[PDB]
Formats: C-alpha cells, structure tokens, sequence
RNA sequence: AAACGACUCUCGGCAACGGAUAUCUCGGCUCUCGCAUCGAUGAAGAACGUAGCGAAAUGCGAUACUUGGUGUGAAUUGCAGA
RNA sequence: GGUAGUAGCAAAUAUUCAAAUGAGAACUUUGAAGGCCGAAGAGGGGAAAGGUUCCAUGUGAACGGCACUUGCACAUGGGUUAGUCGAUCCUAAGGGUCGGGGGAACCCCGACAGAUAGCGCGUUUCGCGCGUACUCCGAAAGGGAAUCGGGUUAAAAUUCCU
RNA sequence: ACGGGCGAGAGACCGAUAGCGAACAAGUACCGCGAGGGAAAGAUGAAAAGGACUUUGAAAAGAGAGUCAAAGAGUGCUUGA
RNA sequence: GCGACCCCAGGUCAGGCGGGACUACCCGCUGAGUUUAAGCAUAUCAAUAAGCGGAGGAAAAGAAACUUACAAGGAUUCCCCUAGUAACGGCGAGCGAACCGGGAACAGCCCAGCCUUAGAAUCGGGCGGCUCCGCCGUUCGAAUUGUAGUCUGGAGAAGCGUCCUCAGCGGCGGACCGGGCCCAAGUCCCCUGGAAGGGGGCGCCAGAGAGGGUGAGAGCCCCGUUGUGCCCGGACCCUGUCG
C-alpha cells in the first residue's frame, strides 16, 4: 500500500496526476478529521499522506524537466532556469579556447624555439 | 632625563604596535620553499636544479670591484662570439640579458669561456625520441644522464 | 488602535502565538536544559515598541 | 604515536567528536567483542551491536545475565536486553541500559548484509 | 539577697543564610597550515509561515524539522501511532 | 548586618444589616438601607497610543504595597463577517524624481539647460486631427457614489437574520 | 601580505567575577524615538532506580516508609568558607 | 518628389553587459585633533583615525627615458644589511630614505606609425551541418575616417648565400588531489569495591604505549592509533612509453 518512487517513475502524466489529485483529497479528509478530533490512528496518516503527494510532484517535476531538456538539447539561447548555474564570476569567464589565444608571433615563438629537454652531465 | 647616559632616541611615537611583524612562522616558510623546491626539480626533472647558467660579472662600486659573482644573463656579445643564437640560448638553460655592455675584452672572454665549458658539458635530448637534429646528443650521452642537484659551475 | 495596517496585524499575531508556556513533554527530552519560555511577555510589562 | 596530520590527538577535539557523533557513527562506536565460540568459527573480534543479537553481560551487577537484545538505544548509549530490568518504587518493570563494550555478542542475527560484513572482516585478518 | 530569669556580649555543638574553595569542561584566547567559492540564472540582510503533539534554538518553503539520487545497513524515541 | 518590626498605610464625604458559597469572608455574589459622582459627570462613544487587556470555565505558586473564595494575574478554549462605515480616489503646505547643471564620491538643485505623456474620430489597424516636459507620494478631522428600520451573541454588527 | 570566508593541526595560554560580551534558545532577555547600549545564567546519580504506600493537614507540606554505595546526592540536586 | 550620406530620436525590437553584499590582507581619494615639544603658533601626532570609492586569491609593481662613476651592474617584488646613517627639523622636540653587498624567486613580451592594392586577405550576427569551450558552408552587416598580416630599437625592411630548424592524432602508465573497505594483543586467577578500569599473580601485542569512551589511574573491553593490501572519482595540466 506504501508509495514507491520507482514505481511512480513507470507511470504517465495523467495517472500521476490522478493520484496526486486523490492523495490531496485523502490529505483534506484527513485534516477534516483531525480539526473533529479523529483518532491517533487517523493523525499518523497525515505525514504519510504529505509524503505521498510530495513524492508524486517531485516525479512529475523531474520528468517534465527532463523532457524539456531532452528537447532542448543541441540548441543555443536555452530557458535561463534550464542553463547551468556554477557562479556569476566562472559564468563570466572566458572560454578555454579564448583564454588560449594568442598573437602570431607568439605561436611562432613556441612552435620554433620551446623549451628543451637537457640535462647537465657530459 | 638622568645621569650620564646616551641621549635616547626612540622612534615609538606613533601606533607601531599595529605595525609589529613577529617571525613565528619561519619554520613553515623553510618547510613551503623547500616543499617549492622540491615540486619544481620533478616538474623540471632531469633539468638541474640549480637553474639556468648565469655570466660571471665584476662588483659594482669601488667597495666591490674586487669581487666576482654571478650576472642575470650573458650578454648578446657574449653569446655572438660563443655562437649561440640569443632566442635558442633560453630555451637550452642559458640566461640572455639584452642589456648588459661589454667595455673589457677580460669580462667577455671570461664569459665566452664559460658558455663554451657549458656546451661542452650540455647534452640535449631531441624534439622527438626517433628524430635527430643538429643540436641534439647521441644515445649513449642521452642513456647516462641525469638531474644535477648543486652548482654546477660555482663562480 | 481599532485602525491598523494588514503587516501590523500580522505582526501581532505572530506575537501572540509565540507568547505561550513551553509543551510539558520539551521537559522530558533527553539531555533537556529547557525550563520555561525565557522570552515570554506581558502586555503591561514590556511594550512591543512598533 | 599518531604521525597521520589530519587526526588530532587534541582531548577537547576527541570528546567533542564522539558526543556529536550521528548515529550512522554511533552504531560503530557501540561496538561489542565476539565470544570464543564465535570468534574462532569467524575470525572476527568485534561486530556493532544490532537488534536481536544474543548477548551475554560480562562487567557489572549483571556479570552472569545473557538475553537477546531488544532495543539498541543509541542517543542514550546503550543497549537493553531480554530479562536484565529491575523494579521501580512504584513496582513498575525498567530496562537497565548496558554498554555495548561490557557485553559479548554470544549469537548473530545473519542476514545477507551482516554475512557480507563478517567476510570483510575475516579477509584483512587472512 | 543582686540569686533565678530577661537583655547585651562572648566561647562551643548543631541548624540556617550565602555561594567562596577544590575537582571538572562539546567554551574561549594564541600560533601555524591548506584552499579560493557571493550577486539581476536575483546575493547578504529583513518578514511570514511550516511538525500528530513546539514557544525558543536548529532546519526548511505551500513538495515547508523535508522531496529525489547515492552510500551505509535496522532504527527514531519525551509520548502516541504507522 | 545595625537602622527596624522602625519611618510610614491619612487627598477624592461612607458605610451598615441579613443571607449564599467557601477550610478560611471587613474586602466575593444576592437583597435591603444610608451616601457620593450631579449632564463642561466618577454617565454613554470615538481619534491617537496599546495589542488580546475582550468573553466563558477553572486555579497550585507568584502578583494585585492588608486580604481575597477573587482578577486588566495565571491556565485552557472562544471571539472582530461590509458594493452602502472607513482606507482606497482628489489635491493642500510640502515630499520624491526624469533631463539638465554641480559633485573625487556618498550625494546637491529640483520640470529650472528638453524630440512630454499621450488624447479623440474613422478604420485595409492604418490614416486624420489635437497635443505648454512629472498621469508619482502627501488628509481613518479638508473635498467625496450608495442603507434604513426591527431582531439576534457569553463575547460582532448601519458588517450577522428578516 | 592575510584578526574576513571554508577546512585542518597545535599550545609551558584561561578555567565560569577567568577566558571573546556570549561554555547555556547571546548579540539573546532588557533599555532608548533614534544613532546605539547590552546582561545574568555551567556540575543529581553509574543507572531515574526521580521517592510506591500509611497517616495529619484546605493546601504547600510534615511524620513514617521506600530507591541507591550514598539522599550526610531528592531536578537551581559534586563540595559547601 | 526620389536617392546617398551625416547627426540625432522612439522601440516590452533580437541577443548581451552593469548596480549590491563581506573585511584580515590589497588599490585610489579625502583627512583631523587628542598628544609631544614640560607653555605655543611651524613641527609632532600622521602622509595615521574617521569619511568616500574599487579588486583578487592574493592585490599592487614589473621588463630602465634605471643604478652608478666601478675592473662597472641590468624587469618587478620581498628578507638581512646599509641605518637610526645621508638628509630634513622654532637644526628644538624629533624625523629619516636610497645605492652597493648577501639571500628568496625569477620570464619575458604585445602594440601605433612608411611598406596587400593583382581587389579586407580581417571580424560580428542569423541559418544549416560537424569528431561542438570550437570547425566548415551560405547570407546579411562592421570596416577604407582602416579590420587582418609584418615591425617595436634587444631591433627591423629589402637583396644575396648557407642548406641549420619548424607541421598531429590515439592508447596504456607515472606524478597530484579527494574519498571508501578489512586487518595486534586478557577482559585469565585472588582481594577491596555499587561498579575494577585499583592492588597482587600469571600471560600477550607493539612500524600500533597519540587520543577518546566504558560504573575509579584501561597498550591487549570498544572506537581509534602504526603499517600493508584492495577499491572509487576528479584534475586533460606535467611526465615515460607505445601505434
Ligand atoms: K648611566
Ligand atoms: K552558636
Ligand atoms: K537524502
Ligand atoms: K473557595
Ligand atoms: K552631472
Ligand atoms: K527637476
Ligand atoms: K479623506
Ligand atoms: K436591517
Ligand atoms: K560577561
Ligand atoms: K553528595
Ligand atoms: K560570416
Ligand atoms: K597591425
Ligand atoms: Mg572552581
Ligand atoms: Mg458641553
Ligand atoms: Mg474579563
Ligand atoms: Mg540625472
Ligand atoms: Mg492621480
Ligand atoms: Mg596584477
Ligand atoms: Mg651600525
Ligand atoms: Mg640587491
Ligand atoms: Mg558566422
Ligand atoms: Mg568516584
Ligand atoms: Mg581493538
């Protein structure tokens, strides 16, 4: 009888959304229940309840962002809530490629005379 | 003021107790550069520890004239005369200073024979392990060699 | 007064649920240190100062 | 002598670990030494105390008791077993908390974790 | 007749008042070492809520003393229930 | 600690009798009597300010400078219902600002150095015509759209019922 | 270079009027219109085994009794000038 | 009236950037007096406190329009010394560097201008692909009031000789870092104790006798501590080898 995520993860949009609408109303029920003074019995059902319609809305929410990243994958201007967080500053940064730039003269430099390997015996 | 004594001066008249700078952790310094130390002679490896090689150059002042101890890095007249171009010198251990004159034939002689001793004394691996170029060193020198850890040419 | 703002009120409120004895079973906790609620007030002693 | 630079041998750092210790912490910490029976068929010293352990009191007034434990009560330290209680001024029955370290686990509850965990055990031991 | 008693003072036992002393310490102070990571993709701070039973502290955001993944592997616990 | 069970409890005319409860009554409740406030009140409501002090039940300790059975104290519960009463709208003295001008800068002046907001008519939603640089804050006593009886609660009413 | 941030190791340092103001729901209670000011407060026992029951009292409690090695340890509870 | 350019105006136009927070160190500005001078005004306190701004993991400085006068050193920074010195100062009170010398660390470089004119060879945006921190194709735009390339005084351009040097990919390891798992020895006999972890006897481990817990001073009761072994993940940088 007891709520499980991976089960809830094989399930579609809709049915996930008529067990949320039934855990709310169990959930109501409950509450009414408790405000008339319901038993112990009836009270520890309310955490079990909450969790259940917490469980449920966290997998609906994870599927649909899943979907809409899966959507806009390989895509440019994505939603800015879908682009990767990290820091302002490291968000700032350039890109490796351009921090790697340089003058022309300077890859000649490296490309002609780098540092050798020597070593200092004969 | 009192008795017969050195006429004190002091200098603690402003904050200075803000400016203190205790030396409790010389001990760690010693222990970070030798740490330092240690870090660059693998990275270099089989580099000499030591450094690049350095000209021998003359005191400055009457005081030091005397004096022999070691330059920044060999003059562009120096490395003309040794045969060793100035944009490969840096590249093989040696130092370039493109501003030091040379206005005695013994200063740059001394260093000519020094650059020369250090090509004598130089093996250099090649570019690539199948490809040998001019400058490059046999197999048998490149077999024995080694990372020196002291000075290897003291002044 | 008898006029007074929304976040006043609410204000009040909160102030009102906070002013009340400590649950009976806090006491009984293991490695309790809780006595009563040191932070009670009165509205004749100490003013709300809003 | 410790030479490892990220353990303290400081004793208000060591006390205060083990007082803060989560549970998850807390149940190595409440660890009891094997019988001989036990100890010879798995080449094993010690085990953490679990539930529905066999446990034989081996310190204290209860030097001679054995029982099952039935509650392993970690905030508090301690252990309670089967029939090792006393009576209250009222008449009333109480468990007495045990330390795990002045008991010896005289029969495991196995399971396929608890097996895993022995055969860890014995392998370093070889 | 200045005796017995009362008062005052004084010394001792006991009982009070008070929290010194000793023994402690998940706190403080000092030195040293490692790393570099806030914010309009909305920071710090401020408010209001949130637990079966909480006022504060701690945590959290109407999924509200927690959802999910992973690790560990039989508890949480003041009480009651699951 | 002595002071010391001492200094003090003295303004606002005043209490008395019987009964009820209670372990305990000069101080609680009921009835009777004798007085006071005397409508610019010791009566009946509001504004600010307070914030649950409001109402019911119960009460160990503390507090209510004597006392209490008691209560503006404590504990547990309950209570504030609007199209018409107000805020909300308008603008007052003034406040805060764009631009511009100053200023190292925090900031200063404030529509004063300027291509204003926009507003009406007909429409293929485009055209036509007007358009003097703040369409912002600022009054629970200024201005201002609209409700009256009758009844009802332990505690709400021009708000609840008709 | 580094009395801030995250994470560590140490000390001939302090030991509850000391040591940071704060060992505790401390920048808290509380005060001020405001800018600001700013405390006090740690120790039962190994284990609650936290004192059943009788009796007097309106009650708080007292006298017995019980727990514990100990109540000459009875929840502002090591000792107690 | 049309068109080109210039300057400017309105856009909730497509896509980006900025404000604010923290204080130990760091950079810029502004800026006292208490105090000392046995009074006090210059001076001192102090190029400090307070005030207003701006960064990072360090900042700032940095590759000589330098130091010196030597037989010369050779970017910057820091330490020792120079030195309480030269100098400054009602030459009073006081104040006060720098060079040489010895050490820590070391690293050098990029532009503007005359020099494509047989054609802007440069760059941004949209769109479509790809081994996607980027590359390719196409189309609009920026730019000649100048984007690329060469050059930077140590040089350099041009010309002639020398034949000296220069072109990647992928795999497996090492190095660095962060984690996970197991692994030594008494709880033997007697006594006092509420409780041995205390005393006595007999044993044991130790590359582990650091530390903590458990009913009183516990190496062998527990966690750990010492030393091996195995396992997992980052950093794509350095390094060895291989195709
Ligand atoms: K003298
Ligand atoms: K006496
Ligand atoms: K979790
Ligand atoms: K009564
Ligand atoms: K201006
Ligand atoms: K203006
Ligand atoms: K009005
Ligand atoms: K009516
Ligand atoms: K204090
Ligand atoms: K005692
Ligand atoms: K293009
Ligand atoms: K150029
Ligand atoms: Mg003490
Ligand atoms: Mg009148
Ligand atoms: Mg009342
Ligand atoms: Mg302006
Ligand atoms: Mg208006
Ligand atoms: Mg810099
Ligand atoms: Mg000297
Ligand atoms: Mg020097
Ligand atoms: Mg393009
Ligand atoms: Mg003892
Ligand atoms: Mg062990």
């Amino acid at each position: 009888a007891r709520i499980k995520v991976h089960e809830l993860r094989n399930k579609t949009k809709t049915e996930l959304l008529a067990q949320l609408k039934d855990l709310k109303a169990e959930l109501a029920l409950l509450r009414v229940a408790k405000v008339t003074g319901g038993a112990p019995n009836k009270l520890s059902k309310i955490k079990v309840v909450r969790l259940s319609i917490a469980q449920v809305l966290t997998v609906i929410s994870q599927k649909q962002k899943t979907a809409l990243r899966e959507a806009y994958k390989n895509k440019k201007y994505l939603p800015l809530d879908l682009r990767p967080k990290k820091t302002r500053a490291i968000r700032k940064r350039l890109t490796k490629h351009q921090v790697s730039l340089k003058t022309e003269r300077e890859k000649k430099k490296e490309m002609y005379f780098p540092i050798r390997k020597y070593a200092i015996k004969v | 003021m009192k008795h017969n004594n050195v006429i004190p001066n002091g200098h603690f008249k402003k904050h200075w107790q803000n400016y203190v700078r205790t030396w409790f952790n010389q001990p760690a310094r010693k222990t970070r550069r030798r740490a330092a130390r240690q870090q660059k002679a693998v990275k270099i490896f089989p580099r000499p520890t030591a450094g690049s090689l350095r000209p021998i150059v003359h005191g400055q002042t009457l005081k030091y004239n005397m004096k022999v101890r070691a330059g920044r890095g060999f003059s562009l007249e120096e490395l003309k005369a040794a045969g060793i171009p100035k944009k490969l010198a840096p590249t093989i251990g040696i130092a370039v200073d493109h501003r030091r004159r040379n206005r005695s034939l013994e200063g740059l002689q001394t260093n000519v024979q020094r650059l020369k001793t250090y090509k004598a004394k130089l093996v250099i691996f090649p570019r690539r392990a199948k490809k040998v170029k001019a400058g490059d060193s046999s197999a048998e020198e490149l077999a024995t060699a080694t990372q020196v850890q002291g000075s290897y040419m003291p002044i | 007064p008898s006029h007074k703002t929304f976040m006043i009120k609410k204000k009040l409120a909160k102030k009102q649920r906070q002013n009340r004895p400590i649950p009976y079973w806090i006491r009984m906790r293991t490695d309790n240190t809780i006595r009563y609620n040191a932070k009670r007030r009165h509205w004749r002693r100490t003013k709300l100062g809003f | 002598m410790k030479y490892n630079p990220r353990v303290s041998s400081s004793r208000r750092k060591s006390r205060k670990a083990h007082f803060t210790a989560p549970s998850s912490v807390r149940r190595v910490l409440m660890s009891a030494p094997l019988s001989s029976d036990l100890r010879t068929k798995y080449n094993v010293r010690s085990m953490p105390v679990r539930k529905d352990d066999e446990v034989q009191v081996v310190r204290g007034t209860y030097k001679g008791r054995e029982g099952k434990v039935v509650q392993v009560y970690r905030k508090k330290w301690v252990i309670h077993i089967e029939r090792i209680t006393r009576e209250k001024v009222n008449g009333s029955t109480v468990n007495v908390g045990i330390h795990p370290s002045k008991v010896v686990v005289t029969k495991l509850r196995l399971d396929k974790d608890r097996k895993s965990l022995l055969d860890r055990k014995a392998k370093g031991r070889a």
